[PDB]
C-alpha cells in the first residue's frame, strides 16, 4: 500500500485540511504547488538552491510563529523578489504578528540577499476540508 | 549666486547630519506598492528593469581583444621550437575561454613562465634553449 | 534614399515605476499600505496605528542588532548585481597601531572616547598630530558633547 | 452540512453585488454581463491549470454551486 | 587529402578565427581544451555542492538561544536528556568512562 | 473629493543620440501552467495594442521531462514512482519597434512577470555596415 | 480576563460596484479574501459539497492572480507609458526596405529568471548575419569569402552567421563579431600568390 | 554540523580540489601534449602525484545535500531519491508532478 502524504481513514474525527486530503498523484489535478519558481523549467538553473531555500523558510516560519501557522507556506519568487505568503491564526496579539514581520523580512533579506516581503492571512480556526 | 562651487568640500559631521535632518522633513511612509518597488529600486534591492544579465558586471572594462589576442604574453617565451607550439595552445584555449578574466588568462601564461625557467637545466639537455 | 532615424528617450532607472504609480490614486477603504491588510492586523484605532508600526520597526531593530552582532551567519552573498545595503555593518575599528591614520578611522566611526583616548596616547609619545585631523576630532566631540552616540545594545 | 433556505437568499445577494464588481473589475457594462463573462473574467484573474476543471476557481449563481 | 589551394585556405581562415594554425594531433589539442573551460573542481556545483551546514545549524542555534526561534527537535531531546538524567542513564565525564 | 491637484510627471529626456532600431523582439515565455501562460498572454497582448506595438502570437510544442525514481526505502526494484516537469511555452513576436519603446515594453511587461513563469527574450538590432568594409583598401 | 480581540469586517463591505479598482489592486499582490469583493471559490468539492469560500483557501492564495491587470488597469498603464516611447521610421515599411537600408541583423537574448542573481551564461552569446549581396564583394572576393567562412555561409539564403560566444560579455562578443567581418572583408579581397594554384 | 563525518569529508574534499584546480590543471597540461619532451613530461608526472590526495577531483561524490546518501542522488536538485520523493509529493518541488501516460 502507498503511503507518501495520506492522511489516512480513521474514525470519522480527524479534521484535514484541503491540503493535507489530496494525495500526491492530485497534485497538478485538483491542488497546486506550495512553491512557484523558474528552476524547475526546461533549460533553467539552480533548481538545488531554490530548493535547499525553500526548505529553510519552511522550517524557519514554523518555529518562528510557533502553533501560529494554520497551513503550509505558499512561497512566489518574482524576480529577485521572495514572497512568503502564509495563513496564521488569530490567537497571537497583533503586536507580536508584526514584530515578527518585521524581524523575519528583515532576517531573511540579509541572509538570502534579496527583498522579503511576508503577506499574513488570519483565520478564526483551522480551515477544515473534511473530516477523515 | 556663487559661482564656482567648492566641489571637494570635506563633508563634516556638521553638514553630514544637516543633510540627516533635510532628509526626514520628507520622511513618510510608503503609500502604496509602487512606491516600495521604487524605494527597493533606489536602495539597490531590487532588479532593475528590463533585465539585463550583466548588471552590475564589466570584467574590468576589458575590451574584446584583451580577451583573444594573447600572443603579446609570450614575447618572452622563445620564438620557435616545442616551447612555443605549446603556449601557442595554451594561449588559444585561453582565448576561447569566456570564465576566465584577464587578469587570470594571465596568470595562467606567466606561471608557465615561471615554470619553463626553472627547468632550463632539463630544457637545455633537450635541446631546447628557454631564455 | 535616405531614412530618419528617431532620437533615443532617456528615463531614470524608476521613471517607469513611477509613471505607473501616477495611474493609481489612494484606496479609500484600506488602512495606509505599512499595515497588513488583514482585518485581524489592521490598526483599530489611533493608538494601534502607531503601536503597530512600533512594534514593526521593534521586530526590524532585533534582526539588525542579531545581524551586525553575528555578522558571519550573513556574509554568504549570493545576490547579483551585489547589494551593499543587504550586508552585515562593522562599527569596530580595524587598525590597531597607534598613529594618526589609525585615530582617522575611530573618528569616522565616530568613537568619542576611543578617539580621545588615541589621540592621548599619539600626543604623549610625541608623534605629529595634523591640523585637519584634529579639526575633525573637535567637530565630533563638539556635534556629540563628549558623548557617545546612541546604540542598539551594549 | 445543511444550507437553509435564508442562507441561499443570502449567497444569491452576494453573488449580485460580486457580479457588479467583477463587471466593473473588466470594464464591461453590468447590465449585460452574463455567465460566460464571469467565466471568462474569472479565468483571467485566477488562472488555475489543474486538470480538474471542478477544483478550478468558479464564481457561478447559488442555484448552480449549492 | 588537401589540395595546397585548400591546405592554406583552411590555415588562413584559422587565423582569423583564432583557431589552432600550427598542425596538432588530437592528443596535444587537449591543452586547448583544458584552458578552453573551467576545471570541475572550479565550478560552482562543485564547490557550492553543499550548502553550509555550520551557517544553519549555528544561525538557528542562535535564533534559539535569542528565543525567536522554537527548535522543537531540539526540545524534544533536550526533554528526553532530562528525563535520562533522573533514571541516573547520564553521560560520563571524559577520561572517567566504565572502563578506567 | 480628496484629490491630487497636480501630479508631478516622470522626466523623460530626449537625447541626441539617435535610437536602437528593432527589426524583431521573440518573447519566450515558459511556464507550468497553460492557464497563467494564457492570462499574460492576453496582458502583453492588450499592452502592445495600447502601445502601438505590432504583436503576433503562437504556442511552440510543449516539452514533458520524466524521470523514474525507486518507491521503497530499500529493495523493491520493480516498484518504481515516476516524476515529470512539462514546460508550455508562448511566444509573443512583436516587429517594428524602436530601442525606447522595446524598453518601456519590456520593462512593463517583465516586471508582471507571474511567479513561475520565465521569459527568454531574443533581440534581433538592425545595424547599417561598419564603415571600413564599405571599400576595400587593396 | 481582558476582552479578545475582535476582527473587524471585510473592507470589501465598504467597497462601492463602482469604485476604481487598480487602486485596490495596485501591483502584482497575493490573494486577499478580505480585499477581493468577489465571492470566488475554489476546490475539488466533497460529494454533495460545495467547493471551499475564499477565507483561508490556500488554493487561491497559490494562484498567480492578475487582479493587478485589469483591462481598465492596463489601458491606464499604457497611456502613462505612451511618453517613454519613439516613433519607428515610416520609410521602412517592409522587411525588404529594412534590409536594404540595414544589412547587418545583430541577435542578442536576455533571460529573466526568478531568484537572487540574474546572472546567466546564455545571455553573452552574440550573433551577426548578413547577405554577402549586400557587400561590396567582387568575383574573386565573394568566392574566397565563401571558403574562409565554410559552414557559416548558406548557399541558399546567401546570409553569413558569425556568432560569438568566447568573451565573457555581450558588448565584448559584439565588438568581435564586427572585427570578424572586418578581416573577413579585406581579407577576401587580398590575392596571395598561392592562390594561382588552384 | 554536517549530516555526518562522511558528508565532512567530501566537503574537505571539495574545499581542497578547489584550492589546487589552477595548479593541477597547469601540470596536467603539461602531461597531455606530445610537445614537449619525455623528460619534461616525467617531471610534470612526478610533481601531479605529489600533490595531497584529496585535492584530486575523481575523489568528490555527489552525496545527497540534507541526508549524505552517496546514491540515489538527482544531480539537478543534490537531493537523495527518499529526501526528493518527499518534498515532491507534498507540493513542495515547484513544477514537479506524477507522471501518467
Ligand atoms: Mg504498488
Ligand atoms: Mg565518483
Amino acid at each position: 500500500k502507498n503511503r507518501a502524504a495520506r492522511v489516512r481513514v480513521s474514525k470519522g474525527d480527524k479534521p484535514v485540511t484541503y491540503e493535507e486530503a489530496h494525495a500526491p498523484h492530485y497534485i497538478a489535478h485538483r491542488k497546486g504547488w506550495l512553491s512557484l519558481h523558474t528552476g524547475n523549467l526546461d533549460g533553467e538553473d539552480h533548481a538545488a538552491e531554490r530548493t535547499v531555500e525553500d526548505v529553510f523558510l519552511r522550517k524557519f516560519m514554523w518555529g518562528t510563529f510557533p502553533g501560529c501557522l494554520a497551513d503550509q507556506l505558499v512561497l512566489k519568487r518574482r524576480g529577485n523578489q521572495l514572497e512568503i505568503c502564509a495563513v496564521v491564526l488569530r490567537q497571537l496579539s497583533p503586536h507580536k504578528y508584526y514584530f515578527l514581520v518585521g524581524y523575519s523580512e528583515t532576517l531573511l533579506s540579509y541572509f538570502y540577499k534579496c527583498p522579503v516581503r511576508l503577506h499574513l492571512q488570519t483565520v478564526p480556526s483551522k480551515v477544515v476540508y473534511k473530516y477523515l | 549666486t556663487k559661482e564656482a562651487p567648492e566641489t571637494d568640500t570635506s563633508p563634516s559631521l556638521w553638514d553630514v547630519e544637516f543633510a540627516k535632518q533635510l532628509a526626514t522633513v520628507n520622511e513618510q511612509p510608503l503609500q502604496n506598492g509602487f512606491e516600495e518597488l521604487i524605494q527597493w529600486t533606489k536602495e539597490g534591492k531590487l532588479w532593475e528593469f528590463p533585465i539585463n544579465n550583466e548588471a552590475g558586471f564589466d570584467d574590468d572594462g576589458s575590451e574584446f581583444h584583451e580577451h583573444i589576442f594573447l600572443e603579446k604574453h609570450l614575447e618572452s617565451f622563445p620564438k620557435q621550437g616545442p616551447i612555443r607550439h605549446f603556449m601557442e595552445l595554451v594561449t588559444c584555449g585561453l582565448s576561447k575561454n569566456p570564465y576566465l578574466s584577464v587578469k587570470q588568462k594571465v596568470e595562467h601564461i606567466e606561471w608557465f613562465r615561471n615554470y619553463f625557467n626553472e627547468k632550463k637545466d632539463i630544457l637545455k639537455e633537450s635541446n631546447i634553449q628557454f631564455n | 534614399e535616405e531614412v530618419v532615424i528617431p532620437k533615443k528617450k532617456t528615463w531614470d532607472k524608476v521613471a517607469v515605476l513611477q509613471a505607473l504609480a501616477s495611474t493609481v490614486n489612494r484606496d479609500t477603504t484600506a488602512v495606509p499600505y505599512v499595515f497588513q491588510d488583514d482585518p485581524y492586523l489592521m490598526p483599530a484605532s489611533s493608538l494601534e496605528s502607531r503601536s503597530f508600526l512600533l512594534a514593526k520597526k521593534s521586530g526590524e531593530n532585533v534582526a539588525k542588532f542579531i545581524i551586525n552582532s553575528y555578522p558571519k551567519y550573513f556574509q554568504k552573498d549570493i545576490a547579483e548585481p551585489h547589494i551593499p545595503c543587504l550586508m552585515p555593518e562593522y562599527f569596530e575599528p580595524q587598525i590597531k597601531d597607534i598613529s594618526e591614520a589609525a585615530l582617522k578611522e575611530r573618528i569616522e566611526l565616530r568613537k568619542v572616547k576611543a578617539s580621545v583616548d588615541m589621540f592621548d596616547q599619539l600626543l604623549q609619545a610625541g608623534t605629529t598630530v595634523s591640523l585637519e585631523t584634529t579639526n575633525s576630532l573637535l567637530d565630533l566631540l563638539c556635534y556629540y558633547g563628549d558623548q557617545e552616540p546612541s546604540t542598539d545594545y551594549h | 452540512e445543511t444550507y437553509t433556505e435564508d442562507f441561499i437568499k443570502k449567497q444569491i445577494e452576494e453573488f449580485n453585488i460580486g457580479k457588479r464588481h467583477l463587471a466593473n473589475m473588466m470594464g464591461e457594462d453590468p447590465e449585460t454581463f452574463t455567465q460566460e463573462d464571469i467565466d471568462r473574467a474569472i479565468a483571467y484573474l485566477f488562472p488555475s491549470g489543474l486538470f480538474e476543471k471542478r477544483a478550478r476557481p468558479v464564481m457561478k449563481h447559488p442555484e448552480q454551486i449549492f | 587529402s588537401l589540395s595546397e589551394y585548400a591546405f592554406r585556405m583552411s590555415r588562413l581562415s584559422a587565423r582569423l578565427f583564432g583557431e589552432v594554425t600550427r598542425p596538432t594531433n588530437s592528443k596535444s589539442m587537449k591543452v586547448v581544451k583544458l584552458f578552453s573551460e573551467l576545471p570541475l573542481a572550479k565550478k560552482k556545483e562543485t564547490y557550492d555542492w553543499y550548502p553550509n551546514h555550520h551557517t544553519y545549524a549555528e544561525l538557528m542555534q542562535t535564533l534559539r538561544f535569542l528565543g525567536l526561534y522554537r527548535d522543537e527537535h531540539q526540545d524534544f531531546m533536550d526533554e528526553q536528556k532530562r528525563l535520562k538524567k533522573l533514571r541516573g542513564k547520564e553521560k560520563p565525564k571524559k577520561g572517567e568512562g566504565k572502563r578506567a | 473629493v480628496d484629490v491630487p491637484k497636480d501630479l508631478t510627471k516622470p522626466v523623460v529626456t530626449i537625447s541626441d543620440e539617435p535610437d536602437i532600431l528593432y527589426k524583431r523582439l521573440s518573447v519566450l515565455v515558459k511556464g507550468h501552467d497553460k492557464a497563467v501562460l494564457d492570462s499574460y498572454e492576453y496582458f502583453a497582448v492588450l499592452a502592445a495594442k495600447e502601445l502601438g506595438i505590432s504583436i503576433k502570437v503562437h504556442e511552440p510544442p510543449r516539452k514533458i521531462e520524466r524521470f523514474t525514481l525507486l518507491q521503497s526505502v530499500h529493495i523493491y526494484k520493480k516498484h518504481r514512482v515516476q516524476y515529470e516537469m512539462r514546460t508550455l511555452y508562448r511566444c509573443l513576436e512583436l516587429e517594428h519597434l524602436t530601442g525606447s519603446t522595446a524598453d518601456v515594453y519590456l520593462e512593463y511587461i517583465q516586471r508582471n512577470l507571474p511567479e513561475g513563469v520565465a521569459m527568454e527574450v531574443t533581440k534581433t538590432q538592425l545595424e547599417q555596415l561598419p564603415e571600413h568594409i564599405k571599400e576595400p583598401i587593396w | 480576563r481582558p476582552p479578545r480581540r475582535k476582527a473587524l469586517p471585510p473592507r470589501t463591505e465598504k467597497m462601492a460596484v463602482d469604485q476604481d479598482w487598480p487602486s485596490v489592486y495596485p501591483v502584482a499582490a497575493p490573494f486577499k479574501p478580505s480585499a477581493v469583493p468577489l465571492p470566488v471559490r475554489m476546490g475539488y468539492p466533497v460529494k454533495k459539497g460545495v467547493p471551499m469560500a475564499k477565507e483561508g483557501n490556500l488554493e487561491l492564495l497559490k494562484i498567480p492572480n492578475f487582479l493587478h491587470l485589469t483591462p481598465v488597469a492596463i489601458k491606464k498603464h499604457c497611456e502613462a507609458l505612451k511618453d517613454f516611447c519613439t516613433e519607428w521610421p515610416a520609410a521602412l515599411d517592409s522587411d525588404e526596405k529594412c534590409e536594404k537600408h540595414f544589412p547587418i541583423e545583430i541577435d542578442s537574448t536576455d533571460y529573466v529568471s526568478s531568484g537572487p542573481s540574474v546572472r546567466n551564461p546564455r545571455a553573452r552569446v552574440v550573433v551577426l548575419r548578413v547577405k554577402l549581396s549586400s557587400l561590396n564583394l567582387d568575383d574573386h572576393a565573394k568566392k574566397k569569402l565563401i571558403k574562409l567562412v565554410g559552414e557559416r555561409y548558406c548557399k541558399t539564403t546567401d546570409v553569413l552567421t558569425i556568432k560569438t560566444d568566447r568573451c565573457p560579455l555581450r558588448r565584448q562578443n559584439y565588438d568581435y563579431a564586427v572585427y570578424l567581418l572586418t578581416v573577413l572583408y579585406h581579407e577576401s579581397w587580398n590575392t596571395e600568390e598561392w592562390e594561382k594554384s588552384k | 554540523h554536517y549530516v555526518d563525518w562522511r558528508m565532512w569529508r567530501d566537503v574537505k574534499r571539495r574545499k581542497m580540489a578547489y584550492e589546487y584546480a589552477d595548479e593541477r590543471l597547469r601540470i596536467n597540461s603539461l602531461r597531455k601534449n606530445t610537445i614537449l619532451p619525455k623528460i619534461l613530461q616525467d617531471v610534470a608526472d612526478e610533481e601531479i602525484a605529489a600533490l595531497p590526495r584529496d585535492s584530486c577531483p575523481v575523489r568528490i561524490r555527489n552525496r545527497c545535500v540534507m541526508t549524505s546518501r552517496p546514491r540515489g542522488v538527482k544531480r539537478r536538485w543534490r537531493l537523495s531519491r527518499i529526501v526528493f520523493r518527499h518534498l515532491a509529493d507534498h507540493g513542495q518541488l515547484s513544477g514537479i508532478q506524477r507522471a501518467t501516460w
